[PDB]
């Protein structure tokens, strides 16, 4: 019930947590390509 | 024992302003409504105000809304009165009666003072 | 249940948006 | 009651854990880790942790007046950051980083194939 | 004069001698019974002005109840690093977005 | 018989009673006096307003009724039945709200994004 | 069962689909401009 | 308002005798009436509160009675220290008034 | 309670922006 | 003196007294016997399957036998709710999860910028 939604709620959050965080890096990369360029 | 002491009879000139003291003793002083209550016309008692002392907020009968003004000194426990442009009506015999806080206990006044005789000459 | 329905149609859903505006551009050019 | 006065007042209408140590004192004591944690707030005898999701873990102990209630450890789990790894939750996982991967490495292979 | 709340199977329930009249608020139900009134589920929250004239022992005693329930199942328990944060990435990557546009334009 | 009024902010709870505008109010919960100079400094009533702070739903949830200074408890008419349930940082929103938040937020996102563009060109 | 915290998972599960939303918007757009 | 008045200004008794006194409402105060001693020196005591409730200290044989708009204190055997005069004020509304008083 | 019903409101916007996107993109070729 | 030492997983609880390193051990639950006799009594341990938030939650009584549970010296008071696959995460965790994904995607970004260089 109420409990598998806390469960799937919190997987959720770790889960788009850790794919920010790959996004970030690749900003990073991205970034520093521009960069470069320019 | 519980106490109200009153000031002294204090002679006054008509038009000018003068303020009564009640210093109470041996209880919470702001737990307890204070009234101020005028004996006139030779025994006539008639009720001026009330003053909530743990507040400052003060009721007034609406005949004595403009003689009289009511403040509180929680720090010494001494209740005061202002009465402005005391004219001879003025003089009389002024008590000040302890009351209950509370809506139902503040209608009878347990502790009276001695009373102080203000006299306007 | 749905929550995890959501979570898959916003991965799908994504991947496709990607696509097409890759695909897009691509025919813009 | 062999020094036990506390005890816990649960499953209250909103969410919330009680410890309350009989004894009906002035500075009932609590200590913890053997020193006071605090002296009774005046008026109240019982001491808040807080809420049921905390999750308070230590050794609580209690001292009116009188010496020291034997102290009554409390441990709670009442999970908050706790899931699942089933199947699916696993393999959900794992679509999502293979998928996110996958895309972040075409656009590297774009990025490095242009400069 | 009080007039009574009653909170039995998790409705709440206005119950007075005589029968109920509404002034405000939730409309609720008529029961099968007049005088008593079921103000919905409690989880609901009821909130309402009612009438009740008084019985035989307070007779012409008109009572005003305005019942107010606050038991929010929408409630969010509301932590300030946690919406603080998200705002603040939020701004941020609103300005990223807006730094793109700009090296486009 | 202007509706009772309360606020729920936080822990605080805070109930303000209108019908009575001259003079001061004192208050009664559940037949008990409240108010004024007790032990208790989480509730404090200044002019109309009522300020229960730190409520606790099983204790200091039921009838509440307030009355101007000089009427009696026992006859009073208007009561308040607050049955509150109250969690620190606690606040209620629709799922509407939420959306109008998301919609609102794309809005101004779009709105710097176009006002950039303009601006470039 | 208490429906408070579990309700701000959800908020804040929406708040980082919003953030990653826009920070993919952020990676494609900056990935065209590098294009163009 | 609620003018409050009293039947005599004075009454005479030996000492000894258990007399009454009468007071009046203009409405009806609901048993809100509360009694007082104006003793000759100006010190003055609440007596009897309510309809009918005593006063702590004062002596038991004080005693009121009466409801609606109509009261009276029944005092018991006269005392040398019952001489004084004796005061009911009202409570039921605003402004509390007293009365007259009575000479014993 | 929010209900899941928060998490498919935001997945109907981007649905949205992505058929805009690809009807735009039909319109562009061809028709 | 020392705590009990408690170990939960998944559903299954397991208890200890370091109290008495060697004694015959006696478990109460909320002052009534648990343990021996699937539940069971370890010879320094207690074993608990099936673990659930409402049947089994509250003070925990460990002694020597033919002893009153006052004379055990300390309560554990035990709740929680259990779910089956479950850990709780401690910081530490979160913490690894993230470096660990941050390393392998990085490594992954340039080796696929290397591959796609040539
Ligand atoms: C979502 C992000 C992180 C990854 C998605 C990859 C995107 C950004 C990549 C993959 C394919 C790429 C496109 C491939 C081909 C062309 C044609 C060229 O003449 C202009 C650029 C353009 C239109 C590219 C733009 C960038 C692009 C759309
Ligand atoms: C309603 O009537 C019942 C039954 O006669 C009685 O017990 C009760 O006092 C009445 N309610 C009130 C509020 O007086
Ligand atoms: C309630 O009292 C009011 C006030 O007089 C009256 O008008 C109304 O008819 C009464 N209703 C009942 C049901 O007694």
């Amino acid at each position: 019930d109420t409990l598998l939604l806390q469960l799937t709620n919190t997987s959720a959050y770790y889960m788009y947590l850790l794919l920010l965080l790959k996004s970030v890096v690749y900003f990073a990369i991205i970034t520093c390509c521009l960069l470069r360029r320019t | 024992e519980v106490q109200l002491q009153q000031s002294g009879p204090e002679l006054v000139k008509p038009g000018a302003s003068m303020k009564i003291s009640c210093k109470a003793s041996g209880y919470s002083f702001t737990g307890y409504t204070m009234n101020w209550v005028k004996q006139s016309h030779g025994k006539n008692l008639e009720w001026m105000g009330l003053i909530n002392p743990y507040k400052g907020v003060s009721t007034y009968n609406q005949k004595f809304k403009d003689k009289a003004t009511l403040t509180v000194d929680k720090s010494s426990s001494t209740a005061y009165m202002e009465l402005l442009s005391l004219t001879s009506e003025d003089s009389a015999v002024y008590y000040c009666a302890r009351s209950g806080y509370y809506g139902d206990s503040d209608w009878y006044f347990d502790v009276w003072g001695q009373g102080t005789t203000l006299t306007v000459f | 249940l749905d929550p995890k329905l959501c979570y898959l149609l916003d991965g799908i859903l994504f991947i496709y948006g990607v696509i097409l505006t890759a695909l897009f551009l691509r025919v813009k050019f | 009651k062999g020094n036990h006065l506390v005890k816990v007042y649960d499953y209250q209408e909103d969410g919330s854990v009680l410890l309350t140590c009989d004894a009906e004192a002035k500075n009932i004591t609590w200590f913890k880790d053997g020193k006071m944690i605090g002296f009774l707030t005046e008026d109240k005898k019982k001491w808040n942790l807080g809420s049921n999701a905390k999750d308070p873990r230590g050794m609580y102990q209690c001292k009116g007046s009188q010496n020291k209630s034997k102290p009554l450890q409390v441990y709670y789990r009442m999970c908050q950051n706790c899931i699942e790894l089933n199947a699916a939750t696993i393999s959900g996982f794992l679509f999502a980083e293979i998928v996110s991967i996958f895309v972040l490495a075409v656009g590297v292979y774009f990025i490095a194939g242009q400069d | 004069f009080k007039i009574p709340i009653e909170e039995l199977e998790d409705r709440v329930f206005v119950n007075c001698n005589t029968s109920i009249t509404w002034v405000e608020g939730t409309v609720g139900t008529l029961l099968s019974d007049i005088t008593r009134l079921d103000l919905g589920k409690r989880i609901l929250d009821p909130r309402g002005i009612y009438r009740c004239n008084g019985t035989d022992i307070y007779k012409d005693k008109e009572s005003t109840v305005q019942v107010h329930y606050r038991m929010c199942q929408s409630c969010v328990e509301l932590d300030p690093a946690t919406v603080a944060g998200i705002i603040v990435t939020d701004v941020i990557a609103t300005l990223l977005l807006a730094l793109g546009v700009f090296c486009f334009a | 018989q202007t509706p009772y009024k309360v606020s729920i902010s936080g822990t605080t709870v805070i109930l303000t009673c209108p019908q009575y505008p001259g003079s001061e109010i004192l208050w009664q919960h559940n037949d008990k006096n409240i108010g004024g100079d007790e032990d208790d400094k989480n509730i404090g009533s200044d002019e109309d307003h009522l300020s229960l702070k730190e409520f606790s739903e099983l204790e200091q949830s039921g009838y509440y009724v307030c009355y101007p200074r000089g009427s009696k408890p026992e006859d009073a008419n208007f009561y308040l039945y607050l049955r509150a349930r109250v969690c620190e940082n606690c606040m209620e929103m629709d799922v509407m709200s939420v959306a109008t938040i998301v919609i609102v937020d794309i809005c101004i996102t779009g709105g710097l994004l176009l006002l950039v563009y303009y601006w470039s060109k | 069962v208490h429906t408070e915290k579990v309700n701000m998972m959800s908020l804040t599960v929406l708040g980082l689909r919003m953030l990653f939303a826009k920070t993919v918007a952020v990676n494609f757009l900056l990935t065209a401009k590098l294009f163009f | 308002d609620i003018q409050m008045t009293q039947t005599t200004s004075s009454l005479s008794a030996s000492l000894g005798d258990r007399v009454t006194i009468s007071c009046r409402a203009s409405q009806d105060i609901r048993n809100y009436l509360n009694w007082y001693q104006q003793k000759p020196d100006g010190t003055v005591k609440l007596l009897i509160y309510y309809t009918s409730r005593l006063h702590s200290g004062v002596p038991s044989k004080f005693s009121g009675s009466g409801s609606g708009t109509d009261y009276s204190l029944t005092i018991s055997n006269l005392e040398q220290e019952d001489i004084a005069t004796y005061f009911c004020q009202q409570g039921n509304t605003l402004p509390w008034t007293f009365a007259g008083g009575t000479k014993l």
